[PDB]
């Protein structure tokens, strides 16, 4: 398969062997490929919501399979575990659940594959790509956190918390 | 097969090998390929299995 | 008998020429010793390939007319220099290359069917029709002072 | 015509034989002279 | 294009010796020997001539064995090109050639009486392609309209001179100074004090240059 | 005018099911012809162009898109007729234009396509013209165009780990993020931006 | 009567060419006429360029060949250009030496009263 | 001063000429490198020096319908290669520099006043 | 309808190799079809000097 994900795009086990003798093999799913990606063709158009949902599920599965490799190569394993990163990106996808245009979904899947490939080949910076794996309402695991506003504004509603803390600087 | 394709068959002509192996563009696909109904990868039908 | 309905004459066209250019003006383009024979061959092959397109389609009619024109012109001319003076006053090699390119369009047009309509034509025509119309503006419109709003009283 | 001989646009038209001789080479290279000379000299 | 041309062929000039503009020695038999070399097939493609010759044999033997590229280029570059005098301009002690139009450091000018030329018309602010000029205006207690703020971000400026062209009283100018290198980013935030002192320091040269430029149309 | 000109009318002769709308203007070169093309025939039309005689010696010069959802005449609003090409910029969500040059006919040909679907989907021609790869990639990333049957759909000029279409009219030229160095992380991060205004 | 054209005329409007011969599917001779016209236009548009197209150049090419240390010496036009430059310099030098002086612009602070 | 620059630019261009053009290393580094024909030259939208190297005669200044700014009414040459490689592009660039010098000279001549007033007797300039 | 003449697949290419040319010129030679190719045409003086 003349593609970056092809079954023959694996790194050889040794300099004289693709795998052990008597057989062949290689890992192309949980790690990056041997040759670099040179083209990423368009997603085949989806005629209904079922195909788009299948595309989303398969993209999420590929992302989940690639999480541990990304965490290891980017040195971000202490901020969150693999499962936490999967859950955060699933929260992202859930926030994108209301989509109902299959062409828009194909475009989004193309963009997601592109960003995943950028992450897995050290094109992007870890402090930049971590914005998609970060928790929504929880502190990161690599540092301490402040619970001051939890104690002072204990039972107060969201409106009161946003009223006591302004929305603009006060010097001017 | 190479001679039928048009590859160089002499030492002197090999200097232009690329002109016969890379510089020729691939033919564009027919529009019937775009007008297909399903685009799933092929697999064996296991009805009787 | 018309030339396009006349069997290909190997002896008439495959004749050496004593007046050929030293070279073409293009890199990796070789002078063709017998260009008229090649033109006749490509024209006949084009007609045979068109034999599969529906006869009522304008693609077939247009291509057949152009091929007939080219065949008549190249048959009536025996000197390559005047033939090259026709067809854009350039190297005949470019013309032959482009005509060989013309060969494949017959296969490419079978699966595209320019003679058959498509489901999306109606929306395109509607949006074409909508675009061109008189476009007045809200200002420059006459507004008069409304009459007094008479008050209504309940019983 | 400024790019062909005897053009009125050209200015230096009078006798410039001395300047033309001084500014440009006066001998034509002939193939094989250096090759034959150098090879024979090297062998000897 | 927009005119007619009955004859598109530009005929060659008259070649007769009787003609007034006859140019002898235009064609040199020693130099113009292109008829010798024009029939070579090597100049038209990848093809080879019908017959090779011992002249080509000798040329190849000379090129491959003697290797003239190590003595031709070496001598002809090294010795001769090193004989030429140097081109260096001693920067601390000499300056490169400029012009009175040179666009350098911005300055605000004054009338010969000491009055500010700038009347806060804000044409220079809208003329700036980089949006580097900020102006605020209040009526001065004597009644004249003057800026209470006129500042230029020199890190935004592209040194294009659109502002000095837009000024209708020649208030803002680009001076001849280019040695304005700063150690802090805040040293390049030019306020009215800086531009005014730049004008008060560089006034003679700016006046001379502007005098010449004004006299040019006259 | 003062030169030999002919319309590219054979294109609509072969494609018998298409309306023909062509323009010539003195604001363009005297050999430049502009035509309107429906979106559902673009791939077949390019297939015909690439191979048909007196069209085969053609090259793709330029490709881009126009966001006409905010197109308004600012002056001379009463000097518009039904034949003006700008009359097709109204009520139309998106426009796409391609510009080619033909060496045999020595002609410039511009083709305009009206996109009226919200997802902005159109077939790609980078399998026919090798120019269209980078051009279409840049157009797709700038204007959100969804190209189908494209060789490469990756971003061309935009930054990593970002999804945006900066050339839409809704987008402000200052963007939404800024890049700063973070001491607490010893690496560059992106933050919501506060910018100066003139 | 409502439209200005016959029902068999497909030319809604033609300002570019003002053509009176519509191309129609029914009339096959119109296709032949259009083909003849387009080939004639091909020949004529390629027969009007002053530099791009030249059959005489195709049959009698003129080449530039590098043969000496001087790039200009391989072409008479460049030699003529160099001689013209020297001629202009000599004329300027003699014309300026004849006068004996050179007027100059001298600054005047009286300009700034 | 522009004419002075042109006269000395001839010499500087010859100086660059004699270390590169006939150099064996330069020829072995540039000849038959990156060779392409007109078909690629059309597929990838190549224009300018690259298009003149692929063999195509395409100059916007010399085009009848596409010329601009006095170019159509001058007299200069343009150069096309016959191999479509790096050597052709190098030679074309050098020759284009020379022709640019020629065009500048022609323009200066077009804004020049050559003839003068001569005395009725003795044909002496005044 | 008469059968059209056959066109080779490698035919219609812009340029030809040695065996392709051999296919094309089966009845003739290079000189009879293409003409004569000349390397260099030295003048009488140059030839005399070379000898
Ligand atoms: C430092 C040393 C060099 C100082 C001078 C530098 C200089 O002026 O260089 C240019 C000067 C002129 O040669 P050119 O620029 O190649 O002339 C090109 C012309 O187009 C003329 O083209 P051409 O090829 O006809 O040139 C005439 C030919 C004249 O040669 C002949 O006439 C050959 C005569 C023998 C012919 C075959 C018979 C052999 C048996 C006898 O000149 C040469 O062969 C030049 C000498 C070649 C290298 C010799 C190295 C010796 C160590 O060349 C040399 O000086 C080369 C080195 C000469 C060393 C001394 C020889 C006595
Ligand atoms: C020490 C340097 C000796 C050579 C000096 C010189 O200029 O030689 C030029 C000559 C020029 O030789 P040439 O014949 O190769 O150069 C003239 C021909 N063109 C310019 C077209 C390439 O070089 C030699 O003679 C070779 C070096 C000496 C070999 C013994
Ligand atoms: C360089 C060749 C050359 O000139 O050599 C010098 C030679 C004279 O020297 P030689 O031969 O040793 O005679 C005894 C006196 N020294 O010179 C001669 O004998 C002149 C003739 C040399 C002929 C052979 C050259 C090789
Ligand atoms: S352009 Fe001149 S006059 Fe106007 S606000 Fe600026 S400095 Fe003042
Ligand atoms: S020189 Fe140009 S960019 Fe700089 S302040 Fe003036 S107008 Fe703005």
């Amino acid at each position: 398969m003349n593609h970056y994900w092809g079954s023959s795009n694996t790194i050889p086990a040794s300099s004289t062997q693709n795998n052990n003798y008597f057989s062949g093999g290689g890992n192309n799913v949980t790690i990056r490929g041997n040759e670099i990606m040179e083209r990423l063709p368009s997603q085949t158009p989806s005629q209904n919501m079922v195909q788009a949902s299948m595309k989303t599920l398969r993209f999420y599965r590929k992302f989940c399979r690639l999480i541990p490799f990304i965490l290891r190569i980017h040195n971000i394993g202490t901020k969150f575990t693999a499962q936490q990163a999967m859950i955060n990106f699933g929260n992202y996808i859930r926030e994108r659940n209301h989509y109902r245009d299959p062409g828009l979904i194909d475009h989004r899947i193309q963009l997601g594959y592109e960003l995943l490939y950028e992450a897995e080949m050290h094109f992007s910076q870890h402090t930049i790509l971590m914005q998609y794996l970060s928790p929504y309402n929880t502190p990161l695991s690599d540092r301490g956190y402040s619970y001051l506003e939890k104690v002072k504004y204990g039972n107060k509603s969201k409106f009161l918390q946003g009223f006591y803390k302004g929305n603009k600087p006060t010097e001017f | 097969k190479m001679r039928d394709l048009g590859f160089p068959m002499e030492g002197e002509e090999e200097e232009y090998i690329e002109q016969r192996v890379f510089m020729r563009e691939q033919l564009p696909p027919l529009e019937s390929e775009f007008w297909k109904k399903n685009y799933d990868p092929y697999e064996q039908d296991l009805f009787h299995f | 008998v018309p030339i396009h309905l006349r069997p290909y004459n190997k002896e008439k066209y495959e004749v050496p020429s004593t007046k050929l250019k030293y070279s073409t003006g293009y890199a990796l383009l070789d002078v063709e010793p017998m260009p008229r024979a090649k033109i006749m061959k490509i024209s006949y092959n084009i007609l045979h390939k068109l034999k599969e397109i529906p006869e009522t389609a304008m693609y077939r009619i247009y291509t057949e007319e152009k091929v007939k024109y080219i065949m008549k012109l190249t048959d009536e001319i025996e000197d390559v220099r005047q033939l090259e003076e026709e067809f854009g006053q350039d190297s005949i090699e470019l013309f032959i290359y482009s005509y060989g390119k013309e060969l494949e369009l017959v296969e490419y047009m079978k699966h595209s069917k320019p003679w058959e309509s498509r489901p999306g034509d109606e929306e395109q025509n509607e949006m074409i029709r909508i675009a061109s119309q008189k476009r007045v503006y809200l200002k420059h419109q006459r507004v008069d002072r409304p009459a007094r709003q008479e008050a209504a009283f309940i019983s | 015509r400024a790019d062909m001989a005897h053009s009125p646009f050209h200015k230096a038209i009078h006798d410039l034989e001395d300047k033309r001789s001084k500014l440009f080479p006066d001998r034509r290279r002939i193939p094989g002279r250096k090759a034959k000379l150098l090879l024979a000299a090297s062998l000897l | 294009g927009y005119i007619q041309r009955s004859n598109i062929h530009e005929e060659a000039p008259n070649t007769s010796v009787e003609a007034k503009h006859h140019n002898k020695t235009f064609y040199d038999p020693i130099l113009d020997i292109d008829e010798d070399l024009k029939d070579d097939i090597r100049l038209y493609g990848r093809d080879k001539p019908d017959e090779l010759d011992f002249t080509d044999v000798w040329e190849s033997s000379y090129q491959n064995i003697i290797c003239p590229e190590y003595f031709y280029h070496f001598w002809f570059c090294g010795i001769v090109y090193s004989f030429e005098p140097e081109w260096t301009i001693n920067y601390p002690f000499e300056k490169g050639p400029l012009s009175p139009l040179f666009r350098g450091e911005h300055a605000l000018r004054r009338y010969p009486t000491g009055e500010e030329r700038c009347i806060a018309c804000k044409l220079c602010q809208s003329a700036c392609p980089a949006r580097a000029i900020t102006i605020e205006t209040e009526p001065r207690p004597d009644g004249s309209r003057r800026t209470v703020r006129y500042d230029i971000d020199m890190t935004k400026c592209i040194y294009c001179g659109f502002c000095q062209e837009a000024c209708p009283v020649d208030a803002i100018v680009e001076g001849p100074n280019y040695e304005q290198t700063a150690y802090l980013h805040e040293d390049l935030f030019y306020d009215k004090y800086k531009l005014l002192e730049n004008g008060d320091k560089w006034e003679p040269q700016i006046a001379r240059n502007i005098e010449y430029l004004i006299n040019q149309p006259l | 005018m003062q030169n030999k000109y002919m319309q590219p009318i054979q294109l609509f002769i072969v494609f018998e099911k298409l309306n023909s709308k062509m323009w010539i203007s003195k604001k363009l070169n005297s050999n430049h012809s502009i035509a309107l093309i429906p979106s559902n025939w673009f791939y077949s039309i390019n297939l015909f162009l690439k191979r048909e005689l007196l069209f085969s010696n053609i090259t793709l010069i330029e490709n881009s898109a126009i966001d006409t959802i905010s197109y308004n005449l600012e002056t001379n609003q009463n000097d518009l007729d039904k034949t003006n090409i700008e009359n097709y910029f109204f009520k139309n969500k998106m426009l796409v234009f391609y510009n080619y040059y033909n060496y045999f006919l020595k002609s410039k040909l511009t083709l305009f396509i009206i996109l009226n679907n919200l997802n902005k989907s159109i077939d790609s021609i980078d399998r026919i013209f090798a120019n269209a790869n980078w051009l279409e990639r840049e157009t797709s990333e700038m204007y959100g165009i969804n190209y189908k049957w494209k060789i490469d759909t990756r971003k061309l000029l935009l930054d990593y780990s970002k999804i945006e279409n900066p050339m839409l009219k809704e987008f402000q030229s200052e963007g939404t993020q800024d890049a700063f160095y973070n001491i607490f992380e010893n690496q560059v991060v992106v933050l919501k931006n506060e910018t100066v205004e003139l | 009567e409502k439209e200005k054209r016959s029902p068999s005329n497909n030319i809604i409007i033609d300002e570019i060419s003002n053509s009176d011969k519509p191309i129609t599917k029914e009339n096959r001779e119109s296709v032949a006429h259009h083909v003849r016209q387009q080939f004639e236009f091909f020949r004529e548009v390629n027969a009007e360029e002053v530099w791009s197209v030249s059959i005489e150049e195709k049959y009698n090419p003129e080449l530039y060949i590098y043969k000496t240390y001087d790039m200009a010496a391989d072409d008479p036009v460049w030699r003529q250009v160099k001689l013209d430059l020297e001629w202009t310099f000599e004329n300027i030098a003699e014309r300026r030496e004849s006068l004996g002086y050179m007027p100059t612009f001298k600054g005047d602070p009286n300009f700034w009263q | 001063d522009i004419l002075e620059f042109s006269r000395n630019f001839f010499t500087t261009l010859n100086e660059m000429h004699n270390v590169l053009t006939y150099n064996k290393i330069w020829k072995q580094r540039l000849i038959n490198i990156g060779t392409y024909s007109f078909q690629t030259c059309l597929d990838y939208g190549l224009t300018g020096v690259m298009a003149r190297s692929c063999g195509l005669k395409r100059d916007l200044r010399l085009s009848k319908t596409e010329t601009y700014a006095n170019y159509y009414y001058l007299n200069f040459r343009s150069y096309t290669g016959q191999h479509g490689d790096c050597y052709d592009r190098f030679l074309i660039r050098m020759n284009e520099m020379c022709e640019s010098l020629n065009i500048v000279n022609q323009s200066i001549n077009k804004i020049s006043k050559f003839n003068n007033i001569v005395s009725i007797n003795t044909k002496k300039n005044i | 309808s008469p059968a059209p003449p056959t066109i080779g697949q490698v035919e219609l290419e812009p340029f030809k190799f040695n065996h392709e040319r051999d296919q094309l010129i089966y009845g003739y030679t290079m000189e009879e079809l293409y003409g004569k190719k000349f390397g260099l045409k030295h003048s009488a003086t140059v030839l005399r000097e070379i000898k």
